[PDB]
RNA sequence: CCUAGUAACGGCGAGUGAAGCGGCAACAGCUCAAAUUUGAAAGCUGGCUUCGGCCCGCGUUGUAAUUUGGAGAGGAUGCUUUGGGCGAGGCUCCUUCUGAGUUCCCUGGAACGGGACGCCACAGAGGGUGAGAGCCCCGUAUAGUUGGAAGCCAAGCCUGUGUAAAGCUCCUUCGACGAGUCGAGUAGUUUGGGAAUGCUGCUCAAAAUGGGAGGUAAAUUUCUUCUAAAGCUAAAUACCGGCCAGAGACCGAUAGCGCACAAGUAGAGUGAUCGAAAGAUGAAAAGCACUUUGAAAAGAGGGUUAAAUAGCACGUGAAAUUGUUGAAAGGGAAGCGCUUGUGACCAGACUUGCGCCCGGCGGAUCAUCCGGUGUUCUCACCGGUGCACUCCGCCGGGCUCAGGCCA
RNA sequence: CCGGGACCGAGGACCGCGCUCUGCAAGGAUGCUGGCGUAAUGGUCACCAGCGACCCGUCUUGAAACACGGACCAAGGAGUCAAGGUUUUGCGCGAGUGUUUGGGUGUAAAACCCGCACGCGUAAUGAAAGUGAACGUAGGUGAGAGCUUCGGCGCAUCAUCGACCGAUCCUGAUGUAUUCGGAUGGAUUUGAGUAGGAGCGUUAAGCCUUGGACCCGAAAGAUGGUGAACUAUGCUUGGAUAGG
RNA sequence: AGACUAAUCGAACCAUCUAGUAGCUGGUUACCGCCGAAGUUUCCCUCAGGAUAGCAGUGUCGACCUUCAGUUUUAUGAGGU
RNA sequence: UUAACUGAACGUGGGCAUUCGAAUGUAUCGACACUAGUGGGCCAUUUUUGGUAAGCAGAACUGGCGAUGCGGGAUGAACCG
RNA sequence: GUCCCACCCAUACCCCGCCCUCAGGGUAGAAACGAUGCCCUGAGGAGUAGGCGGCCGUGGAGGUCAGUGACGAAGCCUAGGGCGUGAGCCCGGGUCGAACGGCCUCUAGUGCAGAUCUUGGUGGUAGUAGCAAAUACUUCAAUGAGAACUUGAAGGACCGAAGUGGGGAAAGGUUCCAUGUGAACAGCGGUUGGACAUGGGUUAGUCGAUCCUAAGCCAUAGGGAAGUUCCGUUUCAAAGGGGC
RNA sequence: GCGAUGGCCAGAAAGUGGUGUUGACGCAAUGUGAUUUCUGCCCAGUGCUCUGAAUGUCAAAGUGAAGAAAUUCAACCAAGC
RNA sequence: AUUAACGAGAUUCCCACUGUCCCUAUCUACUAUCUAGCGAAACCACAGCCAAGGGAACGGGCUUGGCAAAAUCAGCGGGGAAAGAAGACCCUGUUGAGCUUGACUCUAGUUUGACAUUGUGAAAA
RNA sequence: GUGUGAAUACAAACCAUGAAAGUGUGGCCUAUCGAUCCUUUAGUCCCUCGAAAUUUGAGGCUAGAGGUGCCAGAAAAGUUAC
RNA sequence: AAACUUUCAACAACGGAUCUCUUGGUUCUGGCAUCGAUGAAGAACGCAGCGAAAUGCGAUAAGUAAUGUGAAUUGCAGAAAAUCAUCGAAUCUUUGAACGCACAUUGCGCCCGCCGGUAUUCCGGCGGGCAUGCCUGUUCGAGCGUCAU
């Protein structure tokens, strides 16, 4: 809103908080990024280190959905069982059924192992999957299957 | 002119932009008019369903695998499987997709499921009624509560696969015999080395002669 | 909408910059060339015609039927399919029609204002009427209704009929498919398109599981996907330019369009063009009869009006600037600050209020008790009692207290 | 220890330090008296008087300047809006968050309701292929608010030594499609990482960029049109210029 | 003669692109309260301008920790005016 | 690392104060965030460099004016207070 | 020149009152409080560029004040008051005639002395510069309110046939004629006027245009050009007129 | 400078145009500037003009070689120098 | 180089001539002047007496002195660092434009080569 | 407390030299020099050419070189008396 | 002491601010698709009892027909609706893409028909016609381009 900027503070006073020496010009340095190798060398080297130049090669028409592989760590593995039958398993009223987890279903292609585990076998089909959630898995009894 | 730790400005207005803005003050107007039009259409549409029955899609990228949705049109060998003449179902409310094909008898099966029971389902009105023909709904089951939406009467059940499953232990299946990582990381080698390999083998084959 | 300010382009600087997928709105599919009707140009324009046809012309260097790759053609095979006419009834369209105060009192020139009493409301949107009107008037709400034209849709009926035409189920075989076109080179331009994205010019110039594409130039071998060089097609989309209509936390006559007005006018320029200023008396012209002075314009009386200092130089009527009247100052500026003085003109404060004794007047509660209600459950109220060594109020006298300004 | 004078009286029951203790000069003025009760005090204006007093705005080291603008008055007149970004406020929900592209609905541009996808966040690192985060009660040491059974428990955060993930360098096991695979542990390395998530949406402010971009101002450049009624040159057709 | 081409000529006039750009000149509108500068560093075809650090304000947060200091004293180094 | 537990570094456990080991002050300690203006300066003491010199030009330290009124120096940006 | 005494005064110092800022405390078995309040205590106050906070004012929106008003809203004037440090707010008197305001939120085209600012209006200068080229007017009479610049008569003068004469071309468009005339215009006046108003006025076989061709321009046939169109004018054209 | 298949020039192009109803006593382009008397030396430089071999330089197209092909490398060159 | 004739071309001298001058005077008309009528504009921060001082180093204002009396008319050119006109000289600007060239980068035209238009014969190794 | 140029101590290695100890990471010390883009080399069972292969070619990653002397690094002749 | 200048106040001037108003703009939204050789848009000139302009109209000229409504119009005059709404029938001057050729001319022609002057020929009056490109068709033709007798 209009009345609560500072303009309606610098009426009466001359310049509007902008100087009497310096002037509020137009553009003095430049119009946008000019000057980075110059005058505004400085502030480009400061912050922005690496702004100019080129690294690596290049992908003529990259297709996103290729490399489309969300990845879900074993520690939030047990978030995609529904909450009921999840208290089920960790208090210990199953110890013959285990839980058998879509991934892709869920929206994740690749497991990956950030966590710890519960004592409790579970199957899970991933499209990918780490070498330590393998191992955490296999530990926790359960196994890891590749779907696509 | 670049001050302090900014990102980097890249606002393309450069050109004269507000030349081509779009403002949107007419958004409730234009729903109004699309229901007005809907209902015309569907009071044109008296008895019959406002849209045409579609069959189960899946989308096509490795993203996007796992959902199903709606398609354009069933395909000849799905009609001709539901015993439905190809002139016939476009005037019976069947959407026709003459250049799509059943590569997968699960797709296929799928869709001849779904109209077998659009069929059965469906009440054909004779074109004359004081003389009905032997394909027409004969006056008796033409009563019945019908639907005016295919698309929430015929809609994807399950677009996913349940992502939750129950299965007793000891029915629990056997890994892969060096593990899933493994696996993956002998697949994607043997992809890699599958070509070196071929010239290699033909080329000690032929270096006896 | 998202993809996405991404892939990519860029003196890789400044800067630029799509697409596939995905969600939605809307959905609609088709017809030609390439075939012999060959047991019958079956096709079409024009003219005449009782309506049955006739004539000329076009056309075999190909007009109809069939076929368009999703196929189809040819055969089998048994099922299946079709043409016309009404039409209740409904939605439209034009047209007739719509509730309630002008009741009493005050102000006013005029109630549409204030007060009192009423009414209507599926209508208290808006406007007019002599000032803020639901009920004075037009309109406003509601589905109805008076009469009429017949525009659409349509339940269902009535009635032809398989020579012909049409679909499906199987099949050995056949299975025509667009050329200075694709493609290649080069040049220019363009693109995010990068050993070249599209387009165009020039040169070369195709093929028959061929050809194009598969975002890094090339040879070789595979694979995937479509089928160019012919054509038609609602909708969802843009647009307030045109014709209507409804609105706004917009502007309010130097604003808002240049234009609220005889505005793209008056006027300027040879011309292309440029291009203003300018709204408001009053409810009603009732727009000042008549007398008098003046050559006249006008003035002075008088009249109209609620009002003329509202008199067509017209609502209100600021400042700059000016005239008259009154007061004051002024020996080469004035204005201004602090502080008195003089003169002029003023706002407040005060003119009482509290108490206590002594008399007069009036009244009926003053304590207490009884009953009924309320409420904070112990504190009140309302009735009955009281009934004058109480209580309250008003006068008269005395005393006390405080209360203005300067000392 | 006695006088003489000036300016001032803030506070508003008691409370406290105390003294020369029936009281007091001790945590801030009372008592008595007089005149007037109105223009008397007081305010405003005009003028005289004493002292003081350069014309404002601006650029500037420096303005009253012999620096520029300003004769006067009325009205108009200049940091806005949008997108994107950032930090800090206030909100809602929270490992999630965001209804409003759209649909439903409506007393109809409002309000109300719905969900698939999608965006951002939840995982980083490398040019990329790719790989991808717990030895410990999610570690040890020193601090550390607050709790404590008084023995320590130790938030946030800071410093420090370690551990884990990706990358880079080293080696280089069991194996082998014998040229592939890359176990184990080791780096004076390196990352916008992990190590009991903080984000998403929205509101307000400052700041940044592009935009007309606080307002007014060039000399120029370009596209498309209009002029030889002046004047220049030429063509066609005409006219005019005493007396010596 | 850079003369003339409608008072316009070292490139006419009209309209538009166009509110062209300006590191340059001018201006930039009520009051009170608190705090309160810089003309210096480095880089820039930088020298009438920018960025960068410094000086300044505001908002906080932390145990505001028992520390901090344009100072003296004591002890102990360096210097070449 | 050394010939070696012998050193280096980091610690465990125990002890110190009848006094936390100069003075003065503490009228403010630290960290963080975001950002304004400024980036023409000038004057003076002392020390100066160039110059014959300059109300000239250029530096070091400190204090000033700029940004500041007031008393004094009659008159004044810097002098004295 | 040196030494001594008393005295004068800064916005500095000391004591006191008040304002604000900053800081530190008290205030609930609430007899309690714009707790955003009140009470107690201490210190401090310069300021351009600039930052921040709090407030005043303006147009419009929602809510509210059962708000004000034709028995007078808004606006305007005011050597009449009151409040606030101030921006401002309120009231008295006059004018006037139809709407308007306070409070809390919301909103912005929201506050002017400047910009050789924009538009409009108005001053001093100032009854001033000036109204002086083209030889020149005078007498009587009429008219009229009014006569140097109307008219009649008379006189005196100029233009002196390359004219201040008589007619035309371009250009103007009614200025031509009659009648009447208030204002405006005729830079003095005005009875007069190319002014204003009301009515009239331009007569062709022979005068011109019309006909012809000139310089030149535009078609056509054709050829260029994406095209607006360019060339072309007799050119690579099947291009007509005489009688029975 | 030019004898028309041309010189100089205009045009976006043209089956276009000017010189040109023209033809060297002409058309076009320059310098000097009546008459008189004269107009000397210099072709190294920059131009213009003429020859492009015993001489060197070169593009596209074309030729040869290598290659699997893209390409690469070799010779050859018209104008111009 | 010279040159008769010509020249509103530049220059020196001589005769004549004269107010150019010594050295000014006088006359005429029309103004100015005064009056009736009519009646602007430029310009204007506020204004208008000086001397010195200091000050942005040349004051109308400030300091210290001199002084200082209404209201006015005709002239006048000392001052108002008087009015025009955002200095045209000079410099700065990463502002232009006209012109030049062996500046940088191009370009109409032009020259030459190649391909196409482009066909049919013969001869020469 | 950014680059650049220089410089200092130590670690990984494997070398030179002296019987050793030790010294040596250019010149006894204080100057002797150069970004992005592009190009060219050197480095490997390294990565990519995105339908799948092989071979050319191309593109990446790490380290040098070709240079900006206006040396934190534009590609640049005059005249104006109009 | 007046006058003059200045200051202050009342009244009167000058001017058009302020307030209030608004048949106007501006912006958004919704509906609709309809110009022209059957002569458009635009231009010119005319038309009313008394009009210059604006608006409307076209020699049938401030309008005619037709339908609906139902008593006006109004400044005056006049008369026996209306300056009304609607609108399907007409009129529609000179022009203009503009069309016989032109046009800076109210210029100059040709064809058909009728009516007059002795008239197929000249003159006058009236009516209807005469542009270009292209398509289909008709008819009349050209060419040793070509086919049979
Ligand atoms: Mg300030
Ligand atoms: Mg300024
Ligand atoms: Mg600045
Ligand atoms: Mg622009
Ligand atoms: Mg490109
Ligand atoms: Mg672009
Ligand atoms: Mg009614
Ligand atoms: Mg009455
Ligand atoms: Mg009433
Ligand atoms: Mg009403
Ligand atoms: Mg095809
Ligand atoms: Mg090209
Ligand atoms: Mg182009
Ligand atoms: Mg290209
Ligand atoms: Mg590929
Ligand atoms: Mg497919
Ligand atoms: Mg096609
Ligand atoms: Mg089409
Ligand atoms: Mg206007
Ligand atoms: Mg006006
Ligand atoms: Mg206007
Ligand atoms: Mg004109
Ligand atoms: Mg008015
Ligand atoms: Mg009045
Ligand atoms: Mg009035
Ligand atoms: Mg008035
Ligand atoms: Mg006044
Ligand atoms: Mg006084
Ligand atoms: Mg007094
Ligand atoms: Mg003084
Ligand atoms: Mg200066
Ligand atoms: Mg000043
Ligand atoms: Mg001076
Ligand atoms: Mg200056
Ligand atoms: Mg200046
Ligand atoms: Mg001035
Ligand atoms: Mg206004
Ligand atoms: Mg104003
Ligand atoms: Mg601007
Ligand atoms: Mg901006
Ligand atoms: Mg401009
Ligand atoms: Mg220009
Ligand atoms: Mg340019
Ligand atoms: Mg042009
Ligand atoms: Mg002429
Ligand atoms: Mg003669
Ligand atoms: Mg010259
Ligand atoms: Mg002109
Ligand atoms: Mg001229
Ligand atoms: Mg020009
Ligand atoms: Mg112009
Ligand atoms: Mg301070
Ligand atoms: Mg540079
Ligand atoms: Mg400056
Ligand atoms: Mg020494
Ligand atoms: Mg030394
Ligand atoms: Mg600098
Ligand atoms: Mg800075
Ligand atoms: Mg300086
Ligand atoms: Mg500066
Ligand atoms: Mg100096
Ligand atoms: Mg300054
Ligand atoms: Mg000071
Ligand atoms: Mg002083
Ligand atoms: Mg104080
Ligand atoms: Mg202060
Ligand atoms: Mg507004
Ligand atoms: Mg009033
Ligand atoms: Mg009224
Ligand atoms: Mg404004
Ligand atoms: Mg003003
Ligand atoms: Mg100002
Ligand atoms: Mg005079
Ligand atoms: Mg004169
Ligand atoms: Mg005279
Ligand atoms: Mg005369
Ligand atoms: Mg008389
Ligand atoms: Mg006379
Ligand atoms: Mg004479
Ligand atoms: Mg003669
Ligand atoms: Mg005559
Ligand atoms: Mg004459
Ligand atoms: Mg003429
Ligand atoms: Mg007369
Ligand atoms: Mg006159
Ligand atoms: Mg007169
Ligand atoms: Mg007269
Ligand atoms: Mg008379
Ligand atoms: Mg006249
Ligand atoms: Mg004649
Ligand atoms: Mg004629
Ligand atoms: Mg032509
Ligand atoms: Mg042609
Ligand atoms: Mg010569
Ligand atoms: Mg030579
Ligand atoms: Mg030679
Ligand atoms: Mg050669
Ligand atoms: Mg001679
Ligand atoms: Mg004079
Ligand atoms: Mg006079
Ligand atoms: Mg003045
Ligand atoms: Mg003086
Ligand atoms: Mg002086
Ligand atoms: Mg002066
Ligand atoms: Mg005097
Ligand atoms: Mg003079
Ligand atoms: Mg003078
Ligand atoms: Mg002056
Ligand atoms: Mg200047
Ligand atoms: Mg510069
Ligand atoms: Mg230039
Ligand atoms: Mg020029
Ligand atoms: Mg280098
Ligand atoms: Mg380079
Ligand atoms: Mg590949
Ligand atoms: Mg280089
Ligand atoms: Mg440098
Ligand atoms: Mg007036
Ligand atoms: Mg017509
Ligand atoms: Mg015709
Ligand atoms: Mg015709
Ligand atoms: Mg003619
Ligand atoms: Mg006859
Ligand atoms: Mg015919
Ligand atoms: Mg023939």
């Amino acid at each position: 809103p209009t009345r609560f900027s500072k303009t309606r503070k610098h009426r009466g006073h001359v310049s509007a908080g902008k100087g009497r020496v310096g002037k509020h010009r137009k553009h003095p340095g430049g119009r946008g990024m000019a000057g980075g190798q110059h005058h505004h060398r400085t502030n480009l080297d400061k912050y922005h280190p690496g702004y100019f130049g080129k690294v690596g090669m290049r992908h003529f028409h990259l297709l996103r959905n290729h490399y489309w592989r969300p990845s879900i760590n074993i520690d939030k593995l047990w978030s995609l069982v529904p909450s009921d039958v999840r208290e089920q398993y960790l208090s210990g009223q199953k110890k013959d059924t285990a839980p058998v987890i879509d991934l892709l279903s869920h929206g994740y292609a690749k497991l990956l192992g950030k966590g710890r585990l519960p004592e409790i076998p579970v199957v899970v089909r991933a499209r990918y999957v780490s070498a330590e959630a393998e191992r955490k898995v296999k530990e926790a009894g359960g196994v890891v299957e590749l779907v696509a | 002119a670049i001050k302090h730790n900014q990102q980097i400005p890249n606002n393309h207005f450069r050109k004269h932009w507000q030349r081509r803005v779009r403002c949107h003050f007419d958004q409730p107007g234009k729903k109004v008019t699309r229901r007005l039009a809907r209902r015309a259409k569907a009071a044109a549409l008296a008895p019959r369903p406002v849209d045409k029955l579609r069959p189960i899609v899946r989308c096509p990228t490795v993203k996007y695998n796992r959902r199903t949705r709606l398609g354009r049109g069933f395909t000849l060998e799905e009609l001709k499987a539901a015993g439905i003449p190809r002139l016939l179902a476009p005037t019976i409310g069947i959407a026709v997709d003459h250049r799509r094909k059943n590569l997968s008898e699960e797709s296929l099966a799928a869709n001849v499921q779904r109209l077998k029971d659009y069929k059965a389902r469906l009440i054909l009105f004779p074109r004359k009624s004081n003389k009905p023909k032997k394909a027409d709904t004969p006056k008796d089951q033409q009563t019945a509560e019908t639907t005016t939406s295919l698309r929430t009467s015929f809609g994807v059940e399950q677009p996913l696969a349940p992502g939750f499953t129950e299965i007793s232990k000891s029915e629990i299946p056997a890994g892969i015999e060096g593990g899933a990582y493994r696996a993956l990381r002998k697949a994607r080698s043997d992809a890699r080395l599958v070509g070196v390999r071929e010239k290699r083998a033909k080329e000690k084959a032929e270096a006896e002669a």
